[PDB]
């Protein structure tokens, strides 16, 4: 997250760490035994964290469980990231609790101008590299779709908005991917793409979450 | 490994992962972190393919 701030210790209790030996994605608890992440955060040997705040420090709210199942979207394009979405099984059921909780799924979509909360451990520099310890957090606001598109015309699906700024500085960034956008208290986007992070008139793309809710609960159903 | 100004480092990905991932960069392997698909995943992996 690139001109964001301390979200605060377990404020984000939806948030989990996707570690494969470090922090590569982020990802969102939608209930105890399932993560929605970004297909494109796909690899081998995924260690769900959750709970975490500070990502390099034991601080005793840690719950660590092994992805038992990681499961992209069957039309993930990986050229275009059209349905950049994945569900990740835990091997064992989370322990839900104040730190640990599940993000409501939407029952619909949310419009233009709703102000939403873009949360990682991903880079602080739009030029650069700093990684932090400590949870960030970023408020931006969903943008039109025709502000989206003549940011970057040829390249949004209907899979796809985005949020954030214009005139740079604020943005989600490498190490963001797979985590949430929560608007209204549902789960809107997946933090996916962008060109660089923070870039005027290049605000971050977003996998619209609300175009899946029939695949996510039928994924579920069925694995 | 230090790479000098003005050599040709991977191309960014537009995704926002951050995969470390081990180039070849002229004698030496370096790491990169990021959206990252190429190089390798294990730092002896390259420095046996570098130079290339
Ligand atoms: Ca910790
Ligand atoms: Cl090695």
């Amino acid at each position: 997250i690139v001109g964001g701030y301390t979200c605060g210790a377990n404020t984000v209790p939806y948030q989990v760490s996707l570690n494969s030996g470090y922090h590569f994605c982020g990802g969102s608890l939608i209930n105890s035994q399932w993560v929605v992440s970004a297909a494109h955060c796909y690899k081998s040997g995924i260690q769900v964290r959750l709970g975490e705040d500070n990502i390099n420090v034991v601080e005793g709210n840690e719950q660590f469980i092994s992805a038992s199942k990681s499961i992209v979207h069957p039309s993930y394009n990986s050229n275009t990231l059209n349905n950049d979405i994945m569900l990740i099984k835990l091997k064992s059921a989370a322990s839900l609790n104040s730190r640990v909780a599940s993000i409501s799924l939407p029952t619909s979509c949310a419009s233009a101008g709703t102000q939403c909360l873009i949360s990682g451990w991903g880079n602080t520099k739009s030029s650069g590299t700093s990684y932090p310890d400590v949870l960030k957090c970023l408020k931006a606001p969903i943008l039109s779709d025709s502000s989206c598109k003549s940011a970057y015309p040829g390249q949004i699906t209907s899979n796809m908005f985005c949020a954030g700024y214009l005139e740079g500085g604020k943005d989600s960034c490498q190490g963001d991917s797979g985590g949430p956008v929560v608007c209204s208290g549902k789960l809107q986007g997946i933090v996916s793409w962008g060109s660089g992070c923070a870039q005027k008139n290049k605000p971050g793309v977003y996998t619209k979450v609300c175009n899946y809710v029939s695949w996510i609960k039928q994924t579920i159903a069925s694995n | 490994c230090t790479v000098p100004i003005g050599w040709s480092e991977p191309v960014k990905g537009l995704c926002k992962a951050r995969f470390t991932r081990y180039y070849c960069m002229g004698n030496c392997c370096k790491v990169y972190e990021g959206c990252y698909t190429g190089g390798y995943s294990r730092m002896g992996e390259c420095a046996r393919n570098c130079p290339a």
